[PDB]
């Protein structure tokens, strides 16, 4: 391979495989961000 | 002074060779190469 990405190239990676190579954890498995699974209250009244 | 916009060959330098450093002669082939091909493409495979 020639090419290389200088920076970041994942935000939109919310998970990279679903498999068990050994009926376990894939040892580089990725599942998403506690940060994008939040349900918070909304100010009841501009939504938000 | 005249002009061409000619690049697909020469037909242009000809001449008899009168000493090996005449600077002013036809043009003499090459050594008969191949193809040596590997671009450069992001996961290309062996050929080996």
């Amino acid at each position: 391979r020639t090419i290389w990405n200088s920076s970041i190239i994942t935000q939109r990676i919310s998970a990279r495989g679903l498999m068990n190579l050994e009926d376990a954890r894939p040892p580089e498995a990725k599942i998403s961000h506690q940060s994008e699974l939040d349900m918070g209250k909304i100010d009841e009244t501009s939504g938000e | 002074i005249t002009n061409a916009r000619t690049n697909n060959d020469e037909t242009h330098a000809t001449g008899p060779i009168e000493d090996l450093n005449s600077t002013s002669h036809g043009r003499e082939p090459e050594i008969e190469s191949f193809a040596d091909r590997a671009e450069l493409a992001m996961m290309i495979q062996g050929m080996t």
